[PDB]
Order: C-alpha cells, then structure tokens, then sequence
RNA sequence: GGAGAGUUUGAUCCUGGCUCAGGACGAACGCUGGCGGCGUGCCUAAUACAUGCAAGUCGAGCGGACAGAUGGGAGCUUGCUCCCUGAUGUUAGCGGCGGACGGGUGAGUAACACGUGGGUAACCUGCCUGUAAGACUGGGAUAACUCCGGGAAACCGGGGCUAAUACCGGAUGGUUGUUUGAACCGCAUGGUUCAAACAUAAAAGGUGGCUUCGGCUACCACUUACAGAUGGACCCGCGGCGCAUUAGCUAGUUGGUGAGGUAACGGCUCACCAAGGCGACGAUGCGUAGCCGACCUGAGAGGGUGAUCGGCCACACUGGGACUGAGACACGGCCCAGACUCCUACGGGAGGCAGCAGUAGGGAAUCUUCCGCAAUGGACGAAAGUCUGACGGAGCAACGCCGCGUGAGUGAUGAAGGUUUUCGGAUCGUAAAGCUCUGUUGUUAGGGAAGAACAAGUGCCGUUCGAAUAGGGCGGUACCUUGACGGUACCUAACCAGAAAGCCACGGCUAACUACGUGCCAGCAGCCGCGGUAAUACGUAGGUGGCAAGCGUUGUCCGGAAUUAUUGGGCGUAAAGGGCUCGCAGGCGGUUUCUUAAGUCUGAUGUGAAAGCCCCCGGCUCAACCGGGGAGGGUCAUUGGAAACU
C-alpha cells in the first residue's frame, strides 16, 4: 500500500487482469476460506479492467452496461 | 459602536432580518445583548413588527442605529416619542 | 410500472373490480399455476403494508415520514396512517371519480392543471385539509378525459361535495376509515415500521 | 414509550462467542443518471506557493503642487501664444482615526483554555450618550518642496524654504498625590463622603451664516470631570480521558519580610530569612486531543463525534523581543536570527495564501482564477461619497435531504415476439397496437415581481439654541431619486408520447425460481456454509422480487449487544472466590430521646444567549426549508421554609 505496509490481497474475478507494479484499490472484505488474506481488489479500479462478459452483478467486478 | 441594527436571517434568496441591539466588533451574525422583534422585506404588504417600547430604554443610554433601521422606528414613531423624551 | 400486474401479485381487484383476477389468481409468472406458498409475518407485512403503498404508488422515502409523520399525531397510530394517506391529493382527484385509475389520477395534477384555493397545484403529495376547494381552469376546462369520466357517474363517498360540471370539491370533518378501505387491513403496517 | 433470527450437537436445554436485519455519514468506490428548490463541499500536509485582488479613509486637519478660465491685459500668423487666481477639480507627502474588528485554520495546549455558577474594597475601557465645566498666552521645528551628493537597484545622505486640529512652553482648572481634620459603614486589607493646605495637570481649531469688522452664532472637533452604556483582564468552587507494566515529584519550588515591577493582586522579579508545598480522592510523568451550545444514536439511563452555522481561547513560514496606539506582543506592521524561495553589476536587497480563487504536492477524495457593493454590515468623513474576496449572488460535483418526472385512460386477441413445457399449454398481460388525452417539465414566443428601506437635495410644522423672523440643529410629514442576481424566478399562450431507469437480490437468515452451462475445476461467501455430472447458493438466459435518480459494496460510529448489566448480569460443576488470617486507611450502624440542618424536601428570586431538538401556529405551489410564540435543559447560586429518615 501507500501506508509502507505489505499485505496478501485478494484477486476476486473470473480470472485477473494483474501484473506486477500496478494500481490496485483495496476495500475491506473478509475472505474466511483462504487462511490470512482479509482484502479483495476492486475489480474496476484504475487498473483492473472489468471481467470478461459479465451480466449480473454488474456494479461488482468493474463491467460497464454491454449494449442498449 | 454600539450600532441598533439588522440581522440577515432565513433562506438564500428570500432574506429574513432581525433587528438586533449588538457591537458593531462582533461580525454580521455576531453575538448581541438584547433583541427586538422582526423585519420582512419580501412581503409586498407590511408586517415589520417592533417591540416599539424595549429600544427607547437602550435609547436613552444612547445607541445610534443605522438610518434604514432608523426610519422603522420613524413608521412607528419610537423617535419621535423618544425626542419628546429629549424635549422633556 | 404496470400498475394491474402488481396487484395479482397481492392478488386483490385494488382499485375495485372484477378483472385482474378472472381466468389468472396465480400470481405473476411461470411458478404462478405451481401452487403458492405459506408466508410468514415479515412474508404477511410487506404485502399488507404493499396492498396500501400500490393504491397510490408512493415511494417508500415518501411512505416511511409519513408514518413518522402520524408518530406527532393523537389518536391511535393505525387509523391516523389511514387518514393521511386517504387524504392524500391523488386519492381526492380520484374520489371525485374523474380518473379510472389513480394513476391517471397523477396526470390530473402534474400537468391536467388543477386550482386548489388559487392559482395551481402540480404536486401529487400534498397533504389536504378540510376547508379547500378544487377546481380546473379554462385552459383544460373539458377535455375527453374530463368529458368521459364525466359521464362515467361513480358514486360519490359521504366526506366528498361534487358536482360534474361545477366540478367543485369540498370536505367534511374527515374520511372515516369505515368508508375509505374495505380490503386494507390496518395495525399490520404500525407493527412492519415500528420494527 | 423497549420485536428478533442462523450457528456448537445424533437429538435437548443452558452457557458463551460472533454473524444478521436497523439508523446515520463533511464519506469514497462500481454502475447508471432528466429537472427544481434548500444545505454542505481539503479530515491527510498548520507542506511548499506562479498571478490578480482581500484596508483604507479626511482638501470641511494642512502646506504645496496640480489643472482651471470668471474675466483682466499682452504679442501677432486669425491661427494662436499667454500672464493674472474663476467656479471648481486632482491628492505624492504631512497630520487625524482605522488597520487589534471583519475572515480563515486546528498545530500546540489535560489547564481556571473552555463549560457553569461566583467574587473584586484589586482593575481597565478611545470611538456612545447624558450632565458638569470649559476652551487663555506664546514658542521652536520639519516633511513635501527644491539643490547637490552617494547608490545596479533597493534607495540613502547633506544644505536651504514651509505649514497645520502636528509638536513644545506659560496661565487657570473639582484629576491625582501629599499633609491634617471630620462623618458613616463594611468583609481584614478597609471603604465611602466632606473640609483645609501644598504640588503640578490641560484645550484647537475648522465649517457655514450673521456682523458694528470688535466679533457673534449654530455645527463639527478639542481638554477635563461625573455617571450610565460598552467590552476586556485577574481570581474562585464545581464539571467532561487514557494508562500504576507512570509512586514519588518540585528549591523561586513553597513560606515570611521589605524592595522593584505591572492598569491591577501576587515569587510576577530580586535580596534576606524560614523549610515547606504537592500525593493513593493518583501528584509528577507519558501517549493522546482545541473546548461548548450542540450532531448522531438509544425506548430511557447512557455511548460516539466536536465537521458546517453560533460562543471563546490559541496560532499567523519556525522561534524570540519590542514599539506607536484606549486596546496587540499585531493574519495581509517593524527589528532580529533559522530554513527556503527570488533578484543583484555579488556590494546588496525584497518575500510569507491556514484572506478569495487557482495551482503544485500529499492522498481513496473534496468546487469557480465570475459579477455586485442593490440589500445587509463594518472603515473613516459634516455629508454625498469612497473602500470593502465581510457579504450579496452566479458557476462546479447526484454529496446529502426533500420535491417532480420518465407518459396517461381505454383496449383480450390474451396479438406478435420471448421464455418454459408433462408440447394441451403456461407466463412476460392490458403490457404493446389501436383509440382518446393533457403539457408539470422539455420546446417557442410574450408579459414581468418583491427584494428598494433609504440616504442626499428639496418642502413645510414643531421644538431648540441664537444679536436675531440671520442661520442652523434635531423631530415630523411631502416630493424626488437608487437592482449584482436578471427579463432570472414567475405567469400567459402555442408544440409533440414526443427528451428521459436503472442497479441489487432471488437455498435458510429474507420478499422472490426455473432452464442451460458447468463437474473440488472455474467461481460465490456477512452468517450457517454451496460445486468431485441432474448447482433454486457458481456463470448465463428467462422470469420474479427489492428500491428508485439512484442502487449496491467499502470504512467509520451508535444500536440490536441485558454481550461491562446504576436502571439493566454473575461466581458448586458453564469464564469467576483471594490458601487462610491480624488488620491501618475507606466502606457501612442496634434501641430511646433532645437538638442541629451538611445530605434531603420545597418555595421565591437571579440565570443556563440565539439558532437546533420539542409544544403550537404562520409563511413560502406543499414538502424540505423558513418564521412567530412557548416549553425544556443547571449534582447553579442566593434566600426562606420542612424535621421522619442519613
């Protein structure tokens, strides 16, 4: 992060869109099953594109409204 | 200093006013002493109601108002009883 | 939205008739005619609190301050929430009979100009007291959704003073819930938003 | 004016955790987004700042410059050139007052800073009224002006000229001090009043009129005194934090005397003399933070926060000092150093946005480099006026609340199409089409508020001074005149279904389900937990449901959490009795009676400003908002009652 701290996130999409030294935008989500990561990445940051072909759930995971 | 005086008061483009016994050190929306009733500019009729009797008493220890807050009092005539006051 | 395909859902003729259930009770859709379920309170108070919201079709920002609204009220919580709402200017457009449906109602007072005391009212939510009068401008004197609720000649409720070509509305002391709702069970919606 | 629900287990009750429904944001992010009022909009960096503006005002304080042409006269080209001081105009400087307020920021500060109630016999207060008195007689400068000199500039130095309501003496004065008397009273210092004596202590003119030219007069300013009005300083009880894994801390500390010093009390400063003071009711220390009316939440008791608006303190790049002024240790003043920026001809200087905007930079993240002094306000002036980034409005972002839409009636054929199917059908359903419809707004053209009250000048009448019917002063009324927003709100008529809906959920919590895809993989997940081939829990589609110009997620705080339990728990085994004693401090008290009034009870009075909550009206097309009135809020103080209980 910003802070000089160094914490495992979480990577939530249908598959990435990482790479190494990118922008990344955290909130605050409690993952119980995977043991110490507590931060999901925005999927539809700065960064991270949104997944590909997503329909419902369109606020989550960074998709735009396909067509109308 | 001691300037009798409005208040701006109410909405943002219908204003409201006080008229409001203060120092004139404190700001527009300072503190005061002692108030007396209301002003309405934005009615076309009148109710610009007075107390018309507690300034005369803040009057004759002497507070020089402003002259648009001076001439409300002229309407209801607490200078001139005031000046009868000085005649007396 | 639909306005008649919602009130299958509750499954109740809202504003009173006898269509909308004939032929189709089931409420909407494809799990319709696969026979319906047993709610619960919270399964029972939406619908009774929904069964009053849908007859006027108010948003339920402007449904939860009203109830608060009746919370500085005397009287009892319940009926002082019917009469609020059956108070409600889009209600009084419709109980003098001049819209079919109460939403033809929020025509007759966005833009079907209309007088209440002076110059005009465009708004569906104002809240009507007992000593107001109603009336239309020449602008829109009789036009043919005037001139066929005209001749439809519904009654009259006894809280209500109309004539058809007058077109005059007054009141008495207040809409009594005797009158006002045959079908909406109240102390139901009190007991949903006190919650 | 007080809802609960899933989860330990094969099953049950407890116990105990967390989870969840709710309510707010100065909130951000994702997706979308039509409009209108009202309100907010750098919390991190009190980090650095390009550019412009944010505080001047008086020619009626004053000298001079500066234009001026009422005329006068001159030289002639008829084109001019002048020489006098017209009306009047300009104000570098001088001097008067303001700049100490208005405005912002939240860094330090855990203490009389603030909140509340107090006390001053221990104080101050220019500008305000009202009263009491007045305003005598002189003096010496000096800026500007020029004339030189030195400087790159910043600017500086020298020599003459000159003014004032500038400055400085002399008089007279009910200040004050001293000396000596009295009177009265308080709360010790004492205080108040009166007399005498001594000692000094002032002031100013200007504006206009009337003049006998001596002056007079109003008005403004001036010196002094009294009060009131006015704010400020100092002191004091009582309040609102975290840690004992901070128990000892302070020598001007704590005392006295005298001295100085401060507007004022004082170790406030210093000498002397004394050894005290602060402390288990938590000192000292440390981390932390501006406080308060209030905001949010809770059913209340409480808990959290202290943003905007209103009170006060503190700070003005970091630090220290000090002047003039009633008032500062001065936000846009000086002097010094520290860092940094800028300029220099290297000798020298200038600079301070946490003023309005804007930019950098920081960060998840916060706006326009507009117009106006029309209203309110201040500043000065006799006023007009001038000056106003206070304020007035416009502009930005759904940031939030409220308000309005996105078509509406009729219409069965259950159209078409879509989805599903036991292929009969089912649903998307009166939903569309059709017909009818108005125009909020959208669009076009018109009309066009209140905010604006005035000042000022004119008119009178009254009163007041006046040598006066001069001439004013106020007081009344009468005429005149003044809009940034803005032709904006608004209203009038004309136009079209035409401009305009989305995100979230859909096993149980929790309202709502099927079909394909899929096969411990891809993926959901707040909770229990879902998928190793029939996933109502993944992804998609249809279809529901949720709410709406917004919806979800995110971080916060409160609630549900009776899960720190005073109201409102425990302790046999569930978390919990110290191994047991002797006991200082602190805690609690038999019976009867007198008395007292600290606690308690209660009246009265004073006060807890306003806005906000709340009671009730009224205003804005309702609402939100705004206004009027009232209540409420204090372990408050004084005073007077009550005597059972402590």
């Amino acid at each position: 992060l910003t802070n000089g701290i160094e914490v495992t996130a979480y990577i939530p999409g249908i598959g990435h869109n990482l790479q190494e030294h990118s922008v990344v935008l955290i909130r605050g989500g409690r993952v119980k099953d995977l043991p110490g990561v507590r931060y999901h990445i925005v999927r539809g940051a700065l960064d991270t594109a949104g997944v590909e072909n997503r329909a419902q759930g369109r606020s989550k995971y960074g998709t735009k409204k396909p067509k109308a | 200093a001691v300037k009798i005086r409005l208040k701006r008061m109410g909405a943002k483009k219908s204003p409201f006013y006080r008229i409001v016994v203060a120092d004139s050190r404190s700001p527009r929306d300072g503190r005061f002493i002692e108030t007396v009733g209301t002003y309405n500019p934005v009615a076309k009729p009148a109710e610009v109601k007075i107390d018309e009797e507690l300034a005369l008493k803040w009057l004759q220890t002497g507070a020089k108002p402003s002259d648009t807050v001076r001439n409300l009092f002229s309407s209801q005539g607490i200078m001139e009883k005031f000046h009868n006051a000085k005649q007396g | 939205g639909p306005s008649w395909k919602l009130s299958r859902r509750l499954g109740i003729s809202l504003s009173g008739t006898g269509k909308e259930l004939e032929k189709r009770p089931y409420a909407p859709g494809p799990h319709g005619p696969g026979q319906r379920k047993k709610l619960s309170e919270y399964g029972l108070q939406l619908q009774e609190k929904q069964k009053l919201r849908h007859m006027y079709g108010v948003n339920e920002r402007q449904f939860r301050t009203l109830f608060d609204k009746a919370g500085k009220l005397a009287g009892k919580h319940g009926e002082n929430f019917m009469i609020l709402l059956d108070s409600r200017l889009d209600n009084v457009v419709y109980k003098l009979g001049l819209a079919r449906t109460r939403r033809q109602a929020r025509q007759l007072v966005n833009h079907g100009h209309i007088l209440v005391d002076g110059s005009r009212v465009d708004i569906p939510s104002y809240l009507v007291k007992p000593g107001q009068t109603i009336g239309v401008r020449e602008k829109s004197r009789n036009l043919s959704i005037i001139k066929e609720s005209v001749e439809v000649n519904n009654f009259v409720p006894e809280y209500l003073t109309f004539d058809a070509e007058k077109l005059e509305g007054t009141f008495t002391r207040l809409p009594e819930r005797s009158e006002l709702a045959p079908e909406i069970n109240e102390a139901l919606i009190v007991e949903f938003y006190s919650r």
